[PDB]
RNA sequence: CAUCUAUAAUUUUGAAUAAAAAUUUUGCCGUUGCUAUGGC
């Protein structure tokens, strides 16, 4: 009848949860479970399957969907609350219903369940923008008709469930209703080049970080529906941003190669710069091939509070720590080699030996760009993902120095838009369902089309661990 | 209107074979079968 | 069959062009008619029977509501021929016609008839009106329907009977109150 | 009109360094970049909308 | 092959990719072998960057005859994506010119690359 | 729209004196200086305390508006 | 969101139609079987 007395039954209908549970493990380990669920807010690794994943054996599928170019993908998966008991679902049908929300260039919005990991993603409803959208005056602050008309580009499902945010190049930034995929609120980015390049929740929250291609990060405050704030300091567009538990988050600002990490409260920021030297790579092989220089820094994801991985466009995938200014520990061409093109097709000249020369041997020869990059929450794997049509499953070692290629998955095909992962199962077996928006283009321009094979999809892979 | 539309690209397109026979020391007829293709395609979009 | 439709659309061509002792006639052998026929020629038919109701009602209203009633976009049609050429005489139809119907479709031109007439003096129609909310109410205790539906019906009532109170002076109904 | 970085600045001598001459640009309260278009304009349209009207 | 002569290696591509982004973004940067073609007529380029993957090469590869008579700078890059990308257009480009102008915040830097670009020439 | 922020810094748990004594950040945009009052109470809001054990002065708005 | 309703599942009556309880992987084209994969 007292809401202490309700919070201690509860807890005490938890406890026998557990013990039941440590039961069936054994046919320490309470307080050891107690700890973890504790264990979530400190922000230190602790999730360490990295070694009980059973890759080979991983079951693949893809599933074709109609429009053009998914651009990007956003799961929402339901927990329990630690603080009170209830779930983290709103209503009371769904009781853990798995979703996942994908947007394509064709202006679409759509929901999918995934519930069932053994069955295709089920496409439960829908939401198509178009030009009758297009704001009247065009040419000010107000651009807030409910529809997009422009390349939605990103989107972002609200971690308690109520409310998916979408955004693209049409300036704007769209919260729906998730049941209806109704438009329940427009917030302008107000900027003339403000387009909208990512999105990101700050966990278990409702602080939304846009990554903003007029060189900003803005964040909103959903529940309430606002913007708390610009942060600045990048000089290129702000391509990919990513946030966790904490009130941080990190993002990629493309051309400048450089990760910065922004303290929100604090109001401070950390500036990580690569700056790996070719030559000196070459002096270093011979005290010990191809030494591609750095582009620009394409997609980053946190893999803890203190430790965040990027992949750059030239085949690098670094992983940086909050300590030192360079990376700790940069990996090499990730992808392999983009396929050399064909010497008839580079010369146009019949003599079969100057089409050879045309070719050039290896001076012409590129690497995968990192399109996709994604470490799970405080674990230690990430999946990374090109157009080379196979992700690739990556481990940390424990003491968070350096990683090593766990395994390939080669059910892709095209342009891994993007990686999204979703859990389920007890605590001891969890089953991995990996999604992957895929697409023929990359999502920010063209650029590429001839891509052997690309089918605009749903790539999931449900991984399965024991031991 | 279309015929403007087809002269500006044939007249692009033929420039690019200019370049390609003055270029090249014992030119192809697949560049020039693929070239007169593509504004074939074009023409029957037209 | 197809001469009675010949038959009915020539009336319907002759009267448009264009007495009461020999139209009325008519009407009386073509609700015979409608009652004898309540396949496709008898729903064309029933078309043509309402067709010349409307040129009819254009230039015993009661059962000419009726058949119209139990004869659908073309039916919502002709009753707004209705209510714009025909209205207390159109009242006391109402009532009387909705003693007769104690179905849905029925129901629903029941109602549109009623926002019609209210939106379209009413010391005269009040009383009448009322004893008609009367069986309307009396009509919720016993229909054979669904909540929703007779919750619609409901709310559609209160909306028209809100309007033509508000159209109503007060001090003339008071003792209707 | 124009802050540089997040801070506005007029004052015309204000010797940018390298950075900050990356990070110049229009002020989020300008009518040129951001908020309700200024006085003229907003009179004129409501000179317009009463004229409409009337 | 040798007619795409001075192909950049990874750090001169680096610092040349940069400039065509900054020029692209002050407006003085011509995309595409026509528009590149026209300035080299006008004599208002300060130089001519080209794409080294062209199918075939020839189409652009008419530009350094222009270029070397006129005494104006050219560089080949490995890739026209990446040229694309630097020029910051939804398409792959292979052939683009800084153009000059001395009222232009990147003076400096264009002067660097082009003095790298007459070395190596 | 408008999403006031408080925000603190500096805290300096002073148990001399019996109090806190921080460092406060008003971010305020497209609205001018909040007040001492709805401070006072969000403040309190925030703290776990008593509307009339916070307090505030001395608070200057930066050129150009906003915080 | 809750509720009601609708669809679809059983129960009962009737051989069954019928009757009501009552209850709770694609835009376009292609290959391919009992799902997988081509091209635009």
């Amino acid at each position: 009848e007292n809401p202490a007395d309700k919070r201690r039954r509860l807890a005490k209908q938890y406890l026998e949860n557990l013990k039941s549970e440590a039961n069936d493990i054994l046919t320490d380990i309470i307080a050891s479970r107690l700890k973890e669920d504790v264990a979530e807010q400190q922000g230190r690794v602790f999730r360490y399957f990295g070694d009980k994943l059973l890759i080979s054996e991983a079951k693949q599928s893809f599933t074709r969907v109609g429009e053009n170019n998914l651009t990007c993908i956003s799961c929402f998966q339901p927990v329990l609350n630690k603080y009170t008991f209830e779930e983290s679902s709103n209503g009371d049908k769904n009781k853990g219903r798995l979703f996942a929300y994908t947007v394509s260039k064709d202006l679409q919005l759509t929901k999918y369940d995934i519930t069932d990991f053994s069955k295709r993603p089920k496409k439960l409803k829908y939401a198509k923008g178009g030009a009758k959208y297009i704001p009247t005056s065009k040419h000010e602050y107000e651009n807030t008709t409910e529809g997009h008309y422009d390349e939605i580009l990103t989107v972002a499902a609200s971690p308690d469930g109520k409310y998916v945010v979408t955004g693209g190049r049409d300036r704007k930034l769209i919260v729906w209703s998730t049941e209806s995929l109704s438009p329940v609120k427009v917030i302008p980015t107000k900027d003339r080049r403000g387009e909208v390049l990512s999105l990101a929740f700050r966990k278990n929250s409702d602080q939304l970080y846009a990554s903003c291609a007029d060189f900003k990060i803005r964040t909103y405050s959903i529940n309430q529906f606002s913007q708390l704030e610009i942060l600045y300091g990048h000089h290129d567009i702000v391509e990919d941003i990513s946030a966790l538990a904490m009130e941080r988050c990190v993002t990629v600002g493309a051309r400048d190669r450089t990760a910065m990490l922004w303290k929100i409260p604090d109001e401070t920021r950390l500036t990580f710069r690569g700056g790996d030297e070719p030559q000196k790579l070459l002096r270093r092989w011979m005290k010990e091939p191809l030494f591609f220089c750095e582009g620009s820094i394409d997609v980053v994801s946190m893999v803890d509070d203190f430790h965040f991985i990027t992949g750059s466009d030239n085949g690098n995938i670094c992983l940086w720590s909050l300590a030192k200014k360079k990376p700790i520990f940069t990996e090499r061409i990730a992808h392999g080699i983009l396929p050399e093109p064909s010497f008839n097709d580079i010369s146009g000249e019949t003599d079969e030996e100057l089409r050879k020369r045309q070719l050039q041997g290896k001076k012409l020869l590129q690497p995968f760009w990192i399109t996709s990059l994604y470490a799970i929450p405080y674990s230690n794997v990430f999946i990374s993902g090109s157009w080379s049509g196979s992700l690739k499953v990556w481990k940390i070692s424990d003491n968070l120095r350096s990683f090593e290629l766990l395994g390939e998955l080669s059910g892709a095909k095209g342009v891994v838009t993007k990686i999204q992962v979703v859990e389920s199962g007890k605590h001891g077996k969890e089953k991995f369902r990996i999604l992957a928006s895929i697409a023929k283009e990359h999502r920010l321009g063209r650029w590429i089309a001839n891509v052997s094979g690309a089918r605009n999809g749903i790539y999931s892979a449900v991984i399965d661990q024991t031991g | 209107k279309n015929k403007g539309r087809i002269s500006r690209y044939l007249a692009n397109k033929c420039s690019m074979a200019s370049r390609i026979d003055n270029y090249s020391e014992e030119p192809s007829n697949v560049f020039g079968s693929v070239l007169k293709k593509q504004v074939e395609q074009r023409l029957e979009f037209y | 069959k197809i001469s009675s439709l010949a038959l009915i659309t020539n009336c319907v061509q002759v009267l448009g062009v264009k007495f009461y002792p020999k139209i009325v006639p008519p009407s009386i052998k073509l609700f015979d008619a409608s009652l004898a026929d309540s396949n496709p020629l008898k729903e064309q038919l029933q078309v043509a029977i309402l067709l010349l109701f409307a040129g009819l009602i254009k230039r015993n209203i009661l059962d000419v509501l009726h058949v119209i009633y139990f004869s659908s976009s073309i039916r919502l049609s002709v009753i707004s021929l209705i209510i714009e050429n025909i209205l207390k005489e159109v009242l006391k139809v109402l009532f009387r016609i909705w003693s007769t119907e104690i179905d849905t479709v029925a129901v629903s031109l029941f109602l549109s008839t009623l926002e019609s007439t209210v939106e379209n003096s009413a010391t005269s129609q009040s009383p009448i009106f009322f004893k008609l909310l009367l069986s309307l109410f009396e009509f919720r205790s016993i229909s054979s329907f669904d909540n929703n539906t007779i919750s619609r019906i409901e709310a559609s009532v209160h909306e028209i009977s809100n309007s033509y109170v508000l159209k109503m002076n007060d001090k003339v109904f008071r003792p209707l109150f | 009109h124009i802050a540089v970085g997040k801070q506005i600045v007029n004052i015309p001598s204000f010797m940018v360094r390298l950075d900050s001459e990356k990070h110049i640009d229009f002020a989020p309260t300008s009518p040129f970049g951001g908020a309700r278009p200024g006085r003229v304009a907003r009179r004129n349209a409501a000179r317009k909308a009463e004229a409409s009207g009337e | 092959n040798p007619k795409a002569f001075p192909l950049a290696d990874a750090a001169l591509t680096q610092q040349i990719l940069d400039v065509v982004q900054q020029a692209a973004n002050l407006r003085q940067l011509k995309k595409g072998a026509n528009e590149a073609t026209k300035t080299l007529n006008r004599g208002i380029s300060e130089f001519i960057i080209m794409a080294a993957d062209c199918e075939p090469i020839e189409i652009l590869l008419h530009l350094p005859l222009l270029c070397e008579d006129k005494n104006v700078p050219y560089v080949f890059v490995p890739s026209r994506v990446a040229l694309g990308r630097a020029c910051g257009v939804s398409r792959p480009v292979i052939a683009a010119s800084i153009t000059t102008n001395d009222a232009s915040a990147i003076k400096t830097q264009i002067y660097a690359v082009k003095d790298k670009i007459e070395t190596l020439l | 729209s408008d999403a006031v922020t408080i925000r603190t810094r500096k805290v300096i748990s002073n148990p001399l004196l019996a109090r806190k004594q921080f460092v406060v950040d008003v971010l305020h945009p497209n609205r001018a200086n909040v007040s001492k009052d709805e401070l006072r109470e969000k403040l309190a809001e925030v703290y776990k305390a008593e509307k009339d054990a916070v307090s505030v002065f001395g608070f200057r708005t930066q050129f150009g508006g906003g915080k």
